[PDB]
């Protein structure tokens, strides 16, 4: 359940992240795809070389998603419903590898974010981001 | 992998009592009917929109007996899976895209179904034997991921 | 979420349990202490040999409390209030065990219920242990 | 662990810019706080009740230089983390009753103080690299127990 805290937390840290969004969602993919090799499998259509188009452009529209679940951090379900709909019914990722991106976004944020991803503002984002996955694993069954 | 001699001789036991094409079309489409997201890679299956769609597709059942003869043929090879299911890996992994976490569930989904064809037969200690035998196949079945 | 059909398959197969519940219970414990020894660094207070007293009375508080959540399945977090404060504040169970209790509580379902574990009971049944795995884990921070 | 001499390039230079003393502070009281049911085997430590309280705390950073430095040893024996670790192994199981399933977490924690001390440095495939020691680490500590 996310805090009050959590939410400022959440919110500032976010806020902090700016035009960057992007920009991180491409480098937590990244992360993802060269930490997590399992995790490819699901992208079998991409060029996954570094500095792709195609993984900035797919960072961009996950990090965008992550901006409108802390817009409505009160009412992600609804939020995010078609993008649950998305990974439950057409994409059909395993809730698995929700937490290695959870993990690879939390990473580039603690690298980027030097003064704000301070031991509470970490736990919060962890919160957050186990809450996302949560909502986009809802509808799978 | 690390099976004691009892272990071995539970797990071969049991197996020597499988109908091996049976349980495969049962444990692969249970594996569609529990977790249906892994439907995800038999769309040229035909109808696989409800349980009873899934159970009774031919094609489930023939995809089942072929998954499970080849868990059965790595039954003799205890000592080396890593070795009899190499090339599969790289099948699943460069050819099929089959994300790992996929053989758990069906290695999950296959003990079930052992104890539903055995009941009191599949104790725990077998369950135990049995449990070791499906993580040491989805293993060597992820190890050429890359 | 638990569909009204997963609803009527868990009261089935339960209600099949009946008074069995508890010794499944304890044949469910049994079986995770054997097949996943790390869940028994949970249990070093405990005789865990077969059969043991200490193995007997768990199992069947275990069930008891799936049954209290089978009877208020439309209900769970409040059902499960007080044992899901004592998992998050007090045992501190790493969530990942959970899990591990759910599928060995499905195998001693299967073994037990030849006739009742079809497909879609099965199906409701591993949707039902998530669900209570994930009322138990909620307030773990 | 099998790493390219690339990753392990990487994983040794980046360890020999880390203070010990204050990673394993930061790593242990960022366990503490992010993943608190962790905070079970440290009852006899004093107040961990705030994010504050659990980073500040002396015992707390006294133990995770304690854990980052025996970390430290097995980076050096990156060949053999099984034996390298196989005493504190059983220690952790048999004495400690720590369910191996912290040592991913602190693993995943640890990389995440890494990225916050080091940012840009720490880039892509350097965290590959750590993340299969870190992987290698817990799988070495699990591995006695039973
Ligand atoms: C933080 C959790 C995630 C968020 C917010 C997210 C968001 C999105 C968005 C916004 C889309 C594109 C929707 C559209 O515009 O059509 C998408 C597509 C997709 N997602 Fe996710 N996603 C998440 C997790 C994952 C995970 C963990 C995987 C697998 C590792 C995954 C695999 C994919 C794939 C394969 C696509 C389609 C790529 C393409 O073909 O265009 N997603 N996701
Ligand atoms: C014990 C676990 C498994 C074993 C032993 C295994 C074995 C096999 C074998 C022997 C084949 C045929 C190889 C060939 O074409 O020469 C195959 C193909 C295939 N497997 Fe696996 N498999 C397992 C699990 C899985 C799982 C869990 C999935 C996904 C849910 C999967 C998806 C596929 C697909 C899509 C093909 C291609 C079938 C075709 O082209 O008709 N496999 N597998
Ligand atoms: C289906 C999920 C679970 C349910 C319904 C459940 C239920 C219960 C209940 C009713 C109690 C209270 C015992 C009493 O009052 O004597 C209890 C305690 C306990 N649980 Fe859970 N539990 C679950 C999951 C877990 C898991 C996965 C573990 C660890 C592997 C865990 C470890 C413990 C421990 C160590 C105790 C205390 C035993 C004692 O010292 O008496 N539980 N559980
Ligand atoms: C994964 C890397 C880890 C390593 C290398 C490690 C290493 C150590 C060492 C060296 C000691 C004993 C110190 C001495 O007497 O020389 C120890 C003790 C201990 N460890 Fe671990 N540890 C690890 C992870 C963990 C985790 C994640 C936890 C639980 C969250 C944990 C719980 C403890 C506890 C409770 C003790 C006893 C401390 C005391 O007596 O105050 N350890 N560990
Ligand atoms: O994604
Ligand atoms: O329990």
């Amino acid at each position: 359940v996310l805090s009050p805290a959590d939410k400022t937390n959440v919110k500032a840290a976010w806020g902090k992240v700016g035009a960057h969004a992007g920009e991180y969602g491409a480098e937590a993919l990244e992360r993802m795809f060269l930490s997590f090799p399992t995790t490819k499998t699901y992208f079998p259509h991409f060029d996954l070389s570094h500095g792709s188009a195609q993984v900035k452009g797919h960072g961009k529209k996950v990090a965008d998603a992550l901006t409108n679940a802390v817009a409505h951090v009160d009412d992600m379900p609804n939020a995010l419903s078609a993008l649950s709909d998305l990974h439950a019914h057409k994409l059909r990722v395993d809730p698995v590898n929700f937490k290695l991106l959870s993990h690879c976004l939390l990473v580039t944020l603690a690298a980027h974010l030097p003064a704000e991803f301070t031991p509470a503002v970490h736990a919060s984002l962890d919160k957050f981001l186990a809450s996302v996955s949560t909502v986009l694993t809802s509808k799978y069954r | 992998v690390h099976l004691t001699p009892e272990e071995k001789s539970a797990v071969t036991a049991l197996w020597g009592k499988v109908n091996v094409d049976e349980v495969g079309g049962e444990a692969l489409g249970r594996l569609l009917v529990v977790y249906p997201w892994t439907q995800r890679f038999f769309e040229s299956f035909g109808d696989l929109s409800t349980p009873d769609a899934v159970m009774g597709n031919p094609k489930v059942k023939a995809h089942g007996k072929k998954v499970l003869g080849a868990f059965s043929d790595g039954l003799a090879h205890l000592d080396n899976l890593k070795g009899t299911f190499a090339t599969l890996s790289e099948l699943h992994c460069d050819k099929l895209h089959v994300d790992p976490e996929n053989f758990r569930l069906l290695g999950n989904v296959l003990v079930c179904v052992l104890a539903h064809h055995f009941g009191k037969e599949f104790t725990p200690p077998v369950q135990a034997a049995y449990q070791k035998v499906v993580a040491g196949v989805a293993n060597a079945l992820a190890h050429k991921y890359h």
